[PDB]
């Protein structure tokens, strides 16, 4: 038991997988979210000009 | 003798058995260093 | 071989179930919360 | 496994987020008009029965 | 790196004071807990062997007639119940004897030589 | 974009609920209606449509309507529904054993035995020409709200499933009501494919 319960620690340790797929999801909603302001500024440089 | 050393070692057993269980789940530090950046990212998002 | 083709199939297998249970659980859940949304309006033209 | 339980249950979490406070802003205005009244005949009842 | 070249340098190889503080407390604590769990092992089974005499005890006098085996049962659980308090005693007393034995041990390992320093 | 020649025979999408129809008429050319919608009103007979072969996502449910026909010729159905309405048998869908979805609910039902009927099931001690399943894909099957549907829940699903979505395969899980038939879904795919070949 005592070797059972050791090896359970590294492999939680070196692979979080599942928690590592919601921080993707959430960089991606981020990146998502970034670009817009860029594609507001185009729109609001070409209004301003008009 | 036989059954006091028998408690002793069987106490010593599971004492290690739950000592070593509860640090595998502390490797939700790392989880939770990925959590951390996780927590970055989300407030950077609503940022921009 | 053998190990790895039955552990992947076991795998999707597992995934498949998982994702049977999560989902219709997700599904109800919304179907309960639609009905108390379609259900909570009322009660208040009759009596006054 | 978690990965996939994960969607499932974010799922659950978003739509329930969203709708329950729903059921939270509907009924506030029942009980106001009705306890009102509760009040307001009270003395016409009671000059009714005296 | 073939696997040929892995077994072949596999062979190869195979022929080829603040901190003494910490330790000594470490060590201390950890021969503490040692030494207190079997004491309260000790304890706890005499409270199950007197616990075991007392049901006894009942079922014997529920049992107008006073059983033999009944009585030699109670008599061996109070010998149980003597011969682990005097396990108990006889184990603080080498307890105290662990604690302090390993505390003199490691004052004065040569790692932990700069303790006796201050 | 209403075309305004939108021909009068052009038609495979009908929906005329909550008008509170009661008959079904001038639908030559209509034929080629495939998804139809009229549920939720007085519509007590099915007729009028069974000439619209077309017709594979049917509702005609939550109606006063009491019987199942005109789906003989409609076999093409597809998703049948008749909820909420007065019948009490599947009648004329032996000729819809193409309807892999099928909804009876809240009707006047008293057995699922009827769907089980459509695949190779029927209950022990018949004599019946049926050894071959009817309704060979249907695997979507509800009659919740029919009057034994709601009698003693679970049944109808636990013996339907093993005699014909995950919920297919949780109730199969059932152990007594699996016992309760042989002819197991397993052994139901074999012969399709057997018979198919």
């Amino acid at each position: 038991k005592m070797q059972v319960l050791f090896k359970n620690l590294e492999k939680a340790e070196i692979k979080k997988m599942d928690r590592r797929n919601d921080y993707d999801t959430e960089a991606q909603k981020l990146e998502e979210q970034k670009s817009k302001l860029k594609g507001t500024m185009e729109d609001i440089t070409s209004i301003q000009e008009t | 003798e036989k059954e006091t050393e028998i408690k002793n070692l069987n106490q010593k057993n599971s004492k290690d058995e739950q000592a070593i269980t509860d640090q595998g789940l502390k490797a939700k530090s790392d989880i939770s260093i990925t959590k951390k950046k996780i927590m970055q990212q989300q407030q950077e998002a609503q940022d921009l | 071989v053998k190990e790895h083709a039955k552990t992947e199939e076991e795998q999707t297998k597992n995934i498949e179930d998982l994702r049977i249970k999560g989902a219709k659980h997700y599904a109800e859940l919304k179907i309960t919360m639609e009905t108390e949304i379609q259900d909570l309006e009322k009660c208040f033209e009759d009596m006054k | 496994k978690e990965e996939t339980k994960n969607k499932n249950l974010e799922e659950t979490n978003v739509m329930k987020i969203i709708l329950e406070t729903k059921q939270t802003k509907y009924y506030t205005e029942l009980e106001q008009m009705n306890s009102k009244f509760q009040s307001d005949t009270s003395n016409k009842v009671k000059d009714h029965q005296f | 790196k073939t696997l040929y070249d892995k077994a072949r340098d596999r062979f190869k190889e195979s022929s080829k004071a603040q901190v003494a503080m910490e330790i000594k407390n470490e060590v201390m604590q950890k021969l503490k807990e040692r030494l207190l769990s079997r004491a309260e092992i000790i304890q706890r089974r005499l409270e199950e062997q007197r616990q075991v005499l007392e049901q006894k005890e009942a079922q014997v006098a529920k049992r107008q007639e006073i059983d033999p085996k009944q009585e030699e049962e109670i008599r061996d659980i109070n010998f149980k119940i003597d011969i682990l308090e005097q396990r108990a005693l006889r184990f603080e007393s080498m307890a105290l004897q662990k604690y302090e034995e390993m505390d003199n041990r490691l004052n004065k390992d040569a790692r932990l030589a700069a303790l006796h320093r201050k | 974009i209403t075309t305004e020649n939108i021909i009068l025979q052009q038609l495979r999408q009908l929906q005329l609920s909550f008008k509170n129809i009661l008959k079904i008429q001038h639908l030559q050319g209509l034929e080629r209606l495939e998804k139809l919608q009229l549920d939720n009103n007085i519509i007590e007979k099915i007729e009028n449509i069974d000439h619209l072969v077309n017709l594979k996502w049917l509702d005609l449910s939550f109606n006063c309507i009491k019987k199942i026909e005109g789906l003989d010729k409609l076999k093409e159905l597809t998703d049948l529904s008749l909820f909420n309405n007065y019948i009490e048998k599947i009648e004329g869908l032996h000729n819809n054993t193409k309807l892999n979805v099928f909804s009876i609910g809240n009707n006047r039902l008293k057995s699922y035995e009827e769907i089980t009927l459509y695949f190779g099931y029927k209950p022990r001690g018949e004599e019946g020409t049926n050894d071959r399943p009817e309704f060979k894909r249907l695997q979507v099957l509800n009659v919740s709200g029919n009057p034994f549907t709601k009698d003693k829940e679970n049944e109808y699903k636990n013996h339907i499933i093993c005699a014909i979505e995950g919920d297919r395969q949780l109730i199969r899980q059932d152990e007594q009501i699996s016992n309760s038939y042989n002819f197991t879904t397993t052994d139901y795919y074999q012969q399709m494919q057997a018979q198919e070949q």
